[PDB]
C-alpha cells in the first residue's frame, strides 16, 4: 500500500469529489493507494511550502495537487530538488521541469491555429493579469511575425467605449470565467473566441451574446463512451455527499483530477509488474539529498498511456500531454456543437 | 538597547560588486564616529543559481539566527517564495532587486520603477510605430504599460519576447524588421541580454543615423556604446546614480582606494544595484535608529526560530519594524530615498541621457511627481 499527498484549493469542492470517486474506481486490493489531504490558499508560497514539507516528512511516494503563478516555482523547485513527483491539472509551465506531470493540455497552439483557420488579421485580445500572461506573449509574438493588428486590453485588475473608437470586430477572451458574462454586457454581430478548455463549463448559451458567433474549446467530449458512462454515475450521486456532483456536466479541472488518479494508480501497477520495489524526510537538510527511488516513480508516470475523461492520455519525457485532441466548439442556436478538432499532430480539422 | 543588531544578507549568482557595497556600508557604519548606537551584524548566504528550494534554506537559516530584517536579492524564480515567507513571519525584506507592482506587505523595494520615465519619453519623442524588444526576467509590468498605452492612444507596436533567442534569431529578426522599415525600438532586457542585442544590432549595421533605441535600464552610463557613438544611431537611456553630487563623490573617494582582493568589483564604479545595496544598509540603519528614538526594545527571544512551525508564529514586533521602514526618508547614492505605504520608492529622480558624438550627455531628468523636465 502506497501513501500519496493531495494539495487542493479551499474552494475546490467538485475537484475533490472527482478525486474521491477516482480513488474508488481505480483501486484494486493488490496495493492500497491512500491519500493525505491538505487544503490551502495555493497563491501563498509559504503555505504551499509548509504543505509540501509536511507531506515529504510523512513519506508520500507522489503528490497530487494544484498551483498558481505565485506558487509554481515552490512546487517545481521542491519537487525537482527532492525527486518527488507532482501530478496536477494546473496551467502548464513553458519550460521543462523534471518531476512534474502535467495533466492539462497546452491551449496556445490550438488557439493560434484557430485564429489562422478563421483568417483573422485584426482582433482585440482581452486578458487577465491574475492568471499570468504566458498566452498573451505567444499571441503577441505570433502577431509580430504575422502582422496581425492586436488590440490588447487588461480586464483582470469602461473598456466599453475604447472598443468602439478602435473598432475591433473579432474578440479573444483569456480571462476568469466569471468576468466573461460582464464583458458581453458592456458591448450590448461580433465574434468571440473563449480561450479555455471548458467552453460549456458554467454559464453560456443564453449568456447571452445577442446572436454573435462564439467559438471555444472542450477537452471533455460528452459523446465518448467513458465520459457519458461516467456522467451517468456522477449525475446520480448524492450532492450532500459529493459536493459539485449530481450534474449533467463536469468542469475540465475536475475531469483532469479523476484522470490523475488513474495515471498515479497505473504508474504504481507498472512498478509492481516490472518488479521495481519502493520503500521508506527533511526539506531543509543540507546538502539536499533526494530520495533514491524517486527517479523510478517519475519514469513510470511518464510511461503511462490510458484513455479517460480528457481523451487519450500520454506524456513525453518532460511530463507534458502529447497525442491529445481538443475539440473545437461553436455555439449554435440549437446548442454548443463540435465543428471539429485540433489534434496534436494534424492541427485544425473540419468535420 | 543592545550593542548589536542582527540582519540577513541573501545574495545570488553574479553579485560580487553588490556584496562589496554591502560589506562596505556595514564596515563604515560599524566604525563611524558620527553622533542609541549599534553594530550591524550580518548573516550571509550566497545561493548561486536562485530557486525556491535554495531561497527557503537561506531564509530559514537566517530566520533561526535571530535576524530582524533580511537584505536580499531575488529573481523571478525566487521572488514570491521570499516575499511570502517574509510577510507570513513578519520579517521585513530590504531589496535592490526588481520591483513588483503587486502586492507588498513586509517588502521594501529600493529599486524605483522605470515605467513612468519610459512612457513620458515616448510622449516627448512622439513615438507611434515601434518595436518593443523584451524579456520576462523583471516581470511584465513594463510590457503591460506599453501595450495598454498602445491601445489607449492608438499606436502600433511590434512586441517580441526575446527570451531563448540565439544570435542568428536576432539577425534573422533584425533582417525581417529591416524589410518592414522598422527604425524605432524600445529594448527592456536583463543586462547580459542587452549587451548581446547591442552587438547584434551592430553586426547588422543598424547602429547608424535613422535608427532610434530607448534603453530601459537604470545605468545608461555603464553600457559600452562605442560603435553606436561612431555609427550615429540616436540612443537614449536613464541613469539613477548622479555621480556629481558630493555624497556620491565622498563614497567614490573611498571606493577608488579599496583593495581589489578584499572588495572585488571596486575596480569599476558602482552599478545602480550596488548603489541600491549600500542605500539598503543606510535604510536599515536609519530604521533601527528611529526605533530606538521611539523607545522600542525589539528582540527575538525566545521565539522558536523554525520557519516551518505549525501553527505559524509571526513576529509581534515585525509590525513596528515594517511601519518605521516605510516612513524612512534619507539621502543615498541613489538620491532621496523614501517609500509609500505599499513599500515602493516614491519622490525619487533619475537623469535622462542622450548619445551624441561627444558621448552620453544629460538632456534632462525625470522625477515621479514632476515627470520629465528637460534641458
Ligand atoms: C495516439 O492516439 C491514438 C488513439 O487516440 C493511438 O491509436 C495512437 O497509437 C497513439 N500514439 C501512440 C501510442 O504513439
Ligand atoms: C521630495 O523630495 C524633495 C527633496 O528632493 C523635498 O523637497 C520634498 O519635500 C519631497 N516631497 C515629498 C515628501 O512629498
Amino acid at each position: 500500500s502506497i501513501q500519496i499527498g493531495g494539495l487542493f484549493p479551499r474552494g475546490a469542492d467538485q475537484e475533490y469529489s472527482a478525486f474521491r470517486v477516482g480513488m474508488v474506481q481505480f483501486s484494486t486490493s493488490e496495493f492500497r493507494l491512500t491519500p493525505h489531504i491538505d487544503n490551502l490558499e495555493v497563491a501563498n508560497s509559504f503555505a504551499v511550502t509548509n504543505a509540501f514539507c509536511s507531506q515529504f516528512s510523512r513519506g508520500v511516494y507522489a503528490i497530487f495537487g494544484f498551483y498558481d503563478k505565485k506558487s509554481v516555482n515552490t512546487i517545481t523547485s521542491f519537487c525537482g530538488t527532492l525527486h518527488v513527483s507532482f501530478i496536477t491539472p494546473s496551467f502548464p509551465t513553458d519550460g521543462t521541469h523534471p518531476f512534474v506531470i502535467q495533466m492539462r493540455p497546452d491551449l496556445k497552439g490550438a488557439l493560434l491555429s484557430l485564429i489562422e483557420y478563421y483568417q483573422w488579421d485584426k482582433f482585440a485580445y482581452l486578458y487577465d493579469s491574475d492568471r499570468g500572461l504566458s498566452t498573451l506573449q505567444a499571441v503577441l509574438d505570433s502577431a509580430a511575425e504575422k502582422k496581425w493588428q492586436v488590440t490588447a486590453i487588461n480586464v483582470g485588475n469602461s473598456l466599453f467605449q475604447d472598443l468602439e473608437l478602435k473598432k475591433e470586430r473579432r474578440v479573444i477572451l483569456d480571462c476568469e470565467r466569471d468576468k466573461v458574462n460582464d464583458i458581453v454586457d458592456q458591448v450590448i454581430g461580433y465574434h468571440y473566441i473563449i480561450a479555455n478548455l471548458g467552453f460549456t463549463d458554467g454559464d453560456l448559451l443564453k449568456i447571452q451574446f445577442g446572436g454573435a458567433n462564439v467559438s471555444g474549446f472542450q477537452i471533455v467530449d460528452y459523446d465518448d463512451s467513458l465520459v457519458s458512462k461516467f456522467i451517468e454515475r456522477w449525475s446520480t450521486l448524492e450532492e450532500k455527499e459529493y459536493p459539485g456532483a449530481h450534474t449533467a456536466t463536469i468542469k475540465y479541472t475536475s475531469a483532469l483530477t479523476y484522470d490523475a488518479v488513474q495515471v498515479m494508480t497505473e504508474a504504481f501497477r507498472n512498478l509492481r509488474k516490472q518488479r521495481i520495489e519502493i520503500s521508506r524526510g527533511d526539506c531543509l537538510a543540507n546538502p539536499a539529498v533526494p530520495w533514491g527511488q524517486g527517479v523510478e516513480i517519475e519514469r513510470a508516470l511518464k510511461q503511462v498511456q490510458v484513455e479517460g475523461l480528457s481523451g487519450n492520455i500520454k506524456f513525453d519525457q518532460n511530463g507534458k500531454r502529447i497525442n491529445y485532441t481538443i475539440n473545437i466548439m461553436e455555439l449554435k442556436t440549437n446548442g454548443p456543437r463540435k465543428i471539429g478538432y485540433w489534434s496534436e499532430v494534424d492541427k485544425m480539422v473540419v468535420t | 538597547f543592545p550593542s548589536s543588531v542582527q540582519i540577513g544578507g541573501l545574495f545570488i549568482r553574479n553579485t560580487d560588486q553588490e556584496y562589496t557595497a554591502f560589506r562596505l556600508a556595514i564596515f563604515l557604519h560599524n566604525t563611524s564616529p558620527n553622533a542609541a548606537p549599534f553594530n550591524l551584524v550580518p548573516h550571509v548566504d550566497n545561493i548561486e543559481t536562485a530557486n525556491s528550494f535554495a531561497v527557503t534554506n537561506a531564509f530559514c537559516s537566517q530566520y533561526s539566527r535571530g535576524v530582524f530584517a533580511i537584505f536580499g536579492l531575488y529573481d523571478k524564480r525566487s521572488v514570491h517564495t521570499l516575499t511570502s515567507f517574509c510577510s507570513a513571519l513578519h520579517i521585513s525584506l530590504i531589496t535592490p532587486s526588481f520591483p513588483t507592482e503587486g502586492e507588498s506587505q513586509f517588502v521594501l523595494q529600493l529599486r524605483p520603477s522605470l515605467r513612468g520615465a519610459l512612457l513620458s519619453l515616448l510622449d516627448h519623442y512622439e513615438w507611434n510605430c515601434f518595436v518593443f524588444l523584451y524579456d520576462t526576467d523583471r516581470g511584465y509590468s513594463i510590457l503591460q504599460a506599453i501595450m495598454e498605452k498602445a491601445g489607449q492612444n492608438g499606436w502600433h507596436v511590434s512586441a517580441i519576447c526575446v527570451e531563448n533567442f540565439n544570435d542568428v534569431s536576432y539577425r534573422q529578426l533584425l533582417e525581417e524588421l529591416d524589410r518592414r522599415q522598422e527604425k524605432k525600438f524600445v529594448i527592456d532586457c536583463e543586462i547580459e541580454r542587452l549587451q548581446n542585442i547591442l552587438e547584434q544590432i551592430v553586426s547588422v549595421g543598424k547602429h547608424v543615423k535613422g535608427y532610434h533605441y530607448i534603453i530601459a535600464n537604470l545605468g545608461f552610463k555603464d553600457i559600452s556604446l562605442e560603435r553606436f557613438i561612431h555609427g550615429g544611431a540616436n540612443v537614449t537611456g536613464f541613469q539613477l546614480v548622479d555621480f556629481n553630487t558630493p555624497m556620491v563623490t565622498k563614497l567614490m573617494d573611498r571606493w577608488k582606494k579599496l583593495d581589489q582582493r578584499e572588495y572585488p568589483g571596486s575596480e569599476t564604479p558602482p552599478k545602480y544595484t550596488s548603489a541600491l545595496t549600500y542605500d539598503g544598509v543606510l535604510v536599515m540603519a536609519e530604521t533601527f535608529r528611529s526605533l530606538r528614538r521611539q523607545k522600542i526594545d525589539i528582540s527575538r527571544r525566545g521565539n522558536a526560530g523554525d520557519c516551518l512551525a505549525n501553527p505559524a508564529a509571526p513576529w509581534g514586533q515585525g509590525i513596528d519594524m515594517e511601519r518605521t521602514l516605510k516612513q524612512v526618508r534619507i539621502q543615498g547614492l541613489t538620491g532621496n530615498v523614501q517609500f509609500d505605504h505599499y513599500g515602493r520608492r516614491v519622490n525619487y529622480t533619475m537623469d535622462v541621457f542622450e548619445l551624441k558624438s561627444t558621448g552620453p550627455r544629460k538632456v534632462g531628468y525625470w522625477n515621479d511627481m514632476d515627470k520629465l523636465v528637460l534641458i
